[PDB]
C-alpha cells in the first residue's frame, strides 16, 4: 500500500535525528508506549516520561494565539486578524511573542499554528479565524512565518490540521462518554478529495510548514476518501512522511485516532489525549500498544520511529540541556482534573504594543 | 477630581490599604461601570430611567438638583488604567447579579485567586420622594453576600446619597475596607484610585451620623397620612443628628465627623485666647438679628476669642487631618455639643506638627431667648472641645463668662 519511510533528521534536525535514535534505542517497548501516549497533567495534552533516561513529561498546550486557560499572559490577534495586515514583519513576531509566552509559561510544544486546515471552502467555519487567508499562497506565507516565530522562540509547533478539515459540523470525535460512543453514532464528514485539489490547494500550506521546520503536525478528525486522517495511509505515510519529506510526529486531535492498528501502520506516532479527559476520548495505544508489540502484531521498530520523529524536536530546539520551567496552571479543569494553579506572570515589556 | 479626592471616607481599614501592586484584581457592581443606556439616559432630570434599569457610577442624585455628564470616569476605567501600570490583571462582573444568567457562577469563580475585591454600591435617591430605609440600590445586598463568601480581601466602596445599611457585613473580617464617596460628579473615578492606591491618603470626613438603624433617629422623620392636612411637628427641636444621638446617649455606627486617615494624629496644648478678638467688617450684608451686649458699635458675627490647638502626625506616612472644634452651651435641655469650628491641615509629614485655630464668633456661643426675642450669651460653664470626630476629643477646657 504505502510503507512508513523512516525518519532521518532531514536538513537541519540532522544532529537532533542523532541523539534521539540514540535515545530510543535504549528505550524498552513499556517506555515506548509511555512517551507515545498521552497521560494526565495540566497541559491540553502530556506524553509520558522516560524516566529511567530522565526524559521528562513534554506539556502540549493549546493554542494558535498563545497558551490557552493561563494567567499571567496577553491574548494576542487571531491568525485571521494578522492575516489582514498582510505584513510578513507582524506576522513573524506576533508568533515569536506568542513563542515566548509558551515557553516561559512551561510549554513544550504549542499546539499552533493552523496552517490551512480549515483554509477556507466554507466562509461559515466556526473556527475558520484560527487560520488566516482563504488562499494557499498567502496562508502558506503567514503558516511558514507563523512557524518560525515560534520555533525561534524555543517551542515546537504542532502545526494543524491536517487535512482537508474544512467543516466543524459532524467532525464527530471520537469519544465513548456515558454508555453511547460516537462510533456507533456516527462517522466523521468524509472530505473526498481529487489528487489535483490535494496537491494544488490543501498540500500547499502544510508544504510551506514543513519548510519552516512545524517539528510536528496533527490529523483532523475529518475522514478523507471514508478514511479517518489519522489513520489514512496515503496521506500520512505518503504524501506528507514522503512527498513533503515530513521529518516529524503526527499527533492525533484530541479523539482523533478511532483505532489501534491502523493508525499505527498509517501514520500515526502520538496518541493524544491518552489517559487525560478520563480516557474519554479514545485510548488506543498505551497498554493497548505494549501488548500488541509484545504479540508480535506490530513491529517495535515502527514504534521506535515514531519515539524518534518526538525526541527529534525535544533535543533540536535545545530542550534537554535548556529545560522549559515547570508548566504551573491547570488548563483541563475540575472536576475532569482536580489540581491546583500556581501563578506566573509572563508579560514582557513590548508585548501589548505590538498587540 | 480634587473635590473626590478629598471628600471620599475611609470607614474601615483592617490592614488592606492602602494598596502595594495587587497582580489579580477582583471588581463587582454596575457601579463601577457605566450606565448600560448611557450617562444621560435618565433625562433633564435624571430621573426617567426604569426603576430596574443599571445606572452605573452614582455621580449625582435624582431632580432639580442633577445635572448632564459629558463622560464618566468610570472606577473601573481608573482601576484598569492602574492595573496595566502594574502589568496586572483585572476584571469586572458588573451586570445584575440576581437576574443575569451565570452571573453567581463568574463571580464564584472570579474572586477567590483575586488578590483583592472591590465591590461598588450605589443608593439612587432624588427630589419627590424619600428613602424607604437604608436599603442598597439594585443588587447590592446580593453582591455582598456573594463577595465576602469567595474573598477574604473585600473593599468596599459606596456612591449613595445618604447613609445606607451595611450591618449585615460591616463586621465581617472578610470586608477589609469600606469606603463612601457621595456623588462625585464627573470624575468618579480617577478621584477616587489615587486614594486606593496610597497616592494621597483619604481625608473626607461624614457629614452626618451614620447609625445602625433608622429607628435610632429623630422620630416620625417622615410621616405617611392620608390626612387632609398633614402634620410634623418637631418635637425633638433642635436635637438632630448627632445632637439627637449625643443626647439619647446612642451609639452610631459611624459618629459624625468620623473619617479615617493612613496615618494617626495625636493632639495637643489647647489654648483661648481671650485677646485674639476681632470685629466682623467682611460680610457682604448685614442682618438685624438682635442681641443684649448689642451697643450700636458691635455685632452678632465679631469674633470674641479664638482657640488654638497642636496636631502631630505620630503615624508612618503623609496625610490631611480635619480638626473639629465642639462647644457644650450651658443651659436646659441644651445639645451635649455642637460643632462651631474645623480647620483641614494640609498633607502633615512624619513626625511634623501644625496649628490649628478657631475662630469663635459671639452668635457661636448665644442662645435664643424665647422670652426677650433675643440672641444673648447664656451664663455657666462652656465646655470646649477639639479633636478628631463628634466622639474623639482628646482636649477639653472650660470657660465662663
Ligand atoms: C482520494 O481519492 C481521489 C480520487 O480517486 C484520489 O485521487 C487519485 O489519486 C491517485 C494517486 O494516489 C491518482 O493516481 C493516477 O492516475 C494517473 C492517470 O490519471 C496515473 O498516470 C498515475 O500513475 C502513475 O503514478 C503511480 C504512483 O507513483 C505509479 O505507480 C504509476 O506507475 C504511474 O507512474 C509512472 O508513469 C508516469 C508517466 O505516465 C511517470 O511520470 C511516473 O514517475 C511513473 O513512471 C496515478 O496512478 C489518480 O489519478 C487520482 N484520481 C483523481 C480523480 O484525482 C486521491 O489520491 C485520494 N486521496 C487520498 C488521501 O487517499
Ligand atoms: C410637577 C413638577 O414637579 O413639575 C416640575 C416642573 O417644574 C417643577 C419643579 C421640578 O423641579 C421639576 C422641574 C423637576 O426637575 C423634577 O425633578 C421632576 C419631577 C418631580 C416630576 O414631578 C412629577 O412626576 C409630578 O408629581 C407628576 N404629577 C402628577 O402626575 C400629579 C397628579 C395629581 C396630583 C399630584 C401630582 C408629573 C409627572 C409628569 C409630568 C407632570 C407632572 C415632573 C418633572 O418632569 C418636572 O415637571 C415637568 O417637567 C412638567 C410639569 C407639569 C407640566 C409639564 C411638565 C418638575 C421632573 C423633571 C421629572
Ligand atoms: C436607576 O435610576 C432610576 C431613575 O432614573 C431609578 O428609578 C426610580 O427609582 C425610584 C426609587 O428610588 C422610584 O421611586 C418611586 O417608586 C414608586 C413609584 O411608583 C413610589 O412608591 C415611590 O414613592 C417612589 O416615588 C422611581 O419610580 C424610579 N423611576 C422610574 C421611572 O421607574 C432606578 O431605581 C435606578 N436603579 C437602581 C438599581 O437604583
Ligand atoms: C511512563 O510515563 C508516566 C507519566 O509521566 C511516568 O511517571 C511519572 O514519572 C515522573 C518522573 O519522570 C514522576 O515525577 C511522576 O511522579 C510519575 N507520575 C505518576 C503518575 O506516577 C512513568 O514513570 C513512565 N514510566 C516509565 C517506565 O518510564
Ligand atoms: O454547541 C454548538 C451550538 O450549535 C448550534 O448549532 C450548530 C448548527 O445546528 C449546525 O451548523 O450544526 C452544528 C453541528 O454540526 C451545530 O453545532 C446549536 O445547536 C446550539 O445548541 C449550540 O450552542
Ligand atoms: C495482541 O494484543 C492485542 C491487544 O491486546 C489483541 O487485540 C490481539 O488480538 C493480540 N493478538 C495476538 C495474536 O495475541
Ligand atoms: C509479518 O507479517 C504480519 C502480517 O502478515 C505482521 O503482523 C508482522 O508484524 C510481520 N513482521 C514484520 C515484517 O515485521
Ligand atoms: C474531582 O472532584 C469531583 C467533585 O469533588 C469528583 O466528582 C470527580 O470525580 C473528581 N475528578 C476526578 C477525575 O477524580
Ligand atoms: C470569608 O471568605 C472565605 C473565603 O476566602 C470564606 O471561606 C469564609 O466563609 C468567609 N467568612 C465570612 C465570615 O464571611
Ligand atoms: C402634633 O400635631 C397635631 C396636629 O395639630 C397635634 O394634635 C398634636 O398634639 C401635636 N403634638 C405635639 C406638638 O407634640
Ligand atoms: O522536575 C521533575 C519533578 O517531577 C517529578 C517529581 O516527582 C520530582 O521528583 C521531580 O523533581
Ligand atoms: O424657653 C422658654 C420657653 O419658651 C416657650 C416654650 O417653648 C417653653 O417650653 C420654654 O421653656
Ligand atoms: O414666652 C414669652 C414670649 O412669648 C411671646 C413673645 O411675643 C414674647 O414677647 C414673649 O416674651
Ligand atoms: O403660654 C405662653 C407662651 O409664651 C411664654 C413662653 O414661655 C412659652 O412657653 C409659651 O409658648
Ligand atoms: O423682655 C420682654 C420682651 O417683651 C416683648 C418685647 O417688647 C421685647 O422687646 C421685650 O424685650
Ligand atoms: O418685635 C419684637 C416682638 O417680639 C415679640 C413680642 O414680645 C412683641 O412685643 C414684639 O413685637
Ligand atoms: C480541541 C482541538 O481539536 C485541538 O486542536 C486542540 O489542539 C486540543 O485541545
Amino acid at each position: 500500500q504505502w510503507p512508513a519511510p523512516l525518519a532521518n533528521g532531514g536538513k537541519s534536525w540532522a544532529s537532533a535525528f542523532k541523539k534521539a535514535k540514540a535515545t530510543v534505542t535504549e528505550m524498552t517497548v513499556e517506555e515506548l508506549a509511555n512517551i507515545t501516549s498521552g497521560v494526565i497533567g495540566l497541559c491540553s495534552g502530556v506524553t509520558g516520561a522516560v524516566t529511567r533516561l530522565g526524559i521528562p513529561e513534554f506539556c502540549l498546550q493549546d493554542g494558535p494565539i498563545g497558551p490557552r486557560g493561563v494567567h499571567g499572559s496577553s491574548q494576542f490577534p487571531a491568525g485571521l486578524t494578522v492575516a489582514a495586515t498582510w505584513d510578513r514583519t507582524l506576522m513573524y513576531a506576533r508568533a515569536r511573542g506568542m513563542g515566548q509566552e509558551f515557553h516561559d509559561q512551561g510549554v513544550h510544544l504549542a499546539l499552533a499554528p493552523v496552517t490551512g486546515g480549515p483554509l477556507g471552502r466554507t466562509p461559515l467555519n466556526g473556527r475558520g479565524w484560527e487560520g488566516t487567508f482563504a488562499d494557499p499562497y498567502a496562508c502558506g506565507e503567514a503558516s511558514y512565518l507563523s512557524v518560525k516565530g515560534l520555533t525561534d522562540a524555543g517551542v515546537a509547533t504542532v502545526s494543524k490540521h491536517w487535512i482537508a478539515y474544512e467543516q466543524e459540523t459532524s467532525r464527530n470525535l471520537y469519544i465513548d462518554i456515558d454508555g453511547v460512543s460516537q462510533a456507533d453514532i456516527q462517522l466523521p464528514i468524509s472530505s473526498n478529495v481529487d489528487d489535483l485539489t490535494m496537491h494544488e490547494l490543501y498540500m500547499w500550506s502544510f508544504a510551506e510548514a514543513v519548510r519552516a521546520g512545524t517539528n510536528h503536525i496533527m490529523c483532523s478528525y475529518n475522514r478523507i476518501n471514508n478514511t479517518h486522517s489519522c489513520s489514512n495511509a496515503k496521506g500520512l505515510n505518503q504524501l506528507l512522511k514522503t512527498e513533503l519529506n515530513f521529518q516529524g510526529g503526527v499527533v492525533s486531535d484530541w479523539g482523533g485516532q478511532w483505532d489501534s492498528v491502523p493508525a499505527a501502520e498509517n501514520g500515526l506516532d502520538v496518541a493524544m489525549p491518552g489517559k487525560g479527559f478520563l480516557g474519554a476520548l479514545g485510548d488506543f495505544w498505551g497498554a493497548t500498544l505494549v501488548e500488541l508489540i509484545n504479540n508480535g502484531t506490530v513491529s517495535e521498530d515502527l514504534v521506535r520511529d515514531k519515539a524518534v520523529r518526538i525526541l527529534t524536536g525535544y533535543y533540536y530546539l535545545g530542550q534537554d540541556t535548556n529545560p522549559p520551567p515547570p508548566f504551573v496552571y491547570n488548563t483541563i479543569g475540575a472536576p475532569t482534573l482536580n489540581a491546583t494553579s500556581g501563578y506566573r506572570n509572563v508579560r514582557k515589556p513590548g508585548t501589548a504594543e505590538l498587540i | 477630581k480634587e473635590i473626590g479626592s478629598a471628600s471620599v471616607t475611609l470607614l474601615k481599614n483592617t490592614g488592606s490599604l492602602p494598596l502595594k501592586h495587587p497582580q489579580r484584581i477582583a471588581v463587582l457592581g454596575n457601579d463601577a461601570t457605566y450606565n448600560v443606556l448611557g450617562p444621560n439616559a435618565c433625562g433633564l432630570a435624571n430621573s426617567a430611567c426604569d426603576i430596574d434599569n443599571l445606572n452605573g457610577t452614582l455621580t449625582t442624585g435624582g431632580g432639580s438638583g442633577s445635572a448632564l455628564s459629558p463622560y464618566t470616569i468610570t472606577p473601573l476605567e481608573a482601576l484598569q488604567k492602574r492595573a496595566i501600570e502594574d502589568n496586572a490583571e483585572i476584571a469586572a462582573v458588573v451586570a445584575n447579579s440576581n437576574t443575569t444568567t451565570g452571573a453567581e457562577d463568574a463571580i464564584a469563580a472570579l474572586l477567590p485567586d483575586a488578590d483583592v475585591t472591590f465591590v461598588f454600591l450605589n443608593r439612587y435617591s432624588e427630589e419627590g420622594a424619600d428613602a424607604p430605609d437604608f436599603s442598597l440600590g439594585g443588587d447590592g445586598d446580593n453582591l455582598m453576600d456573594l463577595a465576602v463568601t469567595y474573598s477574604s480581601n473585600v473593599v468596599v466602596v459606596i456612591h449613595t446619597t445618604g447613609v445606607v445599611d451595611i450591618e449585615k457585613w460591616a463586621d465581617n473580617p472578610n470586608v477589609t475596607a469600606i469606603l463612601v464617596a457621595y456623588l462625585p460628579g464627573q470624575e468618579a473615578g480617577n478621584s477616587l484610585v489615587p486614594v486606593l492606591y496610597g497616592d494621597v491618603a483619604p481625608s473626607g470626613k461624614l457629614p452626618w451620623t451614620w447609625g445602625k438603624s433608622i429607628d435610632d433617629y429623630v422620630p416620625n422623620g417622615v410621616v405617611y397620612t392620608d390626612a387632609y392636612s398633614p402634620q410634623s411637628n418637631f418635637t425633638e427641636g433642635v436635637f438632630i443628628d448627632y445632637r439627637w444621638f449625643d443626647k439619647m446617649g446612642i451609639t452610631p455606627r459611624y459618629e459624625f465627623g468620623f473619617g479615617l486617615s493612613y496615618t494617626t494624629f495625636t493632639y495637643s496644648n489647647l489654648i483661648v485666647d481671650h485677646g485674639r478678638w476681632a470685629k466682623d467688617y467682611s460680610s457682604v450684608m448685614e442682618t438685624a438679628e438682635p442681641f443684649a451686649e448689642w451697643d450700636g458699635t458691635n455685632s452678632l458675627y465679631d469674633v470674641i476669642f479664638t482657640v488654638f490647638a497642636t496636631i502631630t502626625n505620630t503615624g508612618n506616612l503623609t496625610g490631611s487631618e480635619v480638626a473639629q472644634l465642639y462647644i457644650s452651651i450651658p443651659g436646659d435641655n441644651q445639645p451635649v455639643r455642637q460643632l462651631r469650628g474645623f480647620d483641614k491641615i494640609k498633607d502633615l509629614p512624619v513626625g511634623d506638627s501644625a496649628v490649628v485655630t478657631f475662630p469663635i464668633r459671639r452668635k457661636d456661643v448665644s442662645s435664643w431667648s424665647v422670652v426677650d426675642q433675643l440672641w444673648y450669651v447664656p451664663n455657666g460653664d462652656f465646655l470646649i472641645s477639639v479633636g478628631g470626630s463628634s466622639r474623639d476629643l482628646p482636649l477639653n477646657t472650660t470657660w465662663t463668662p
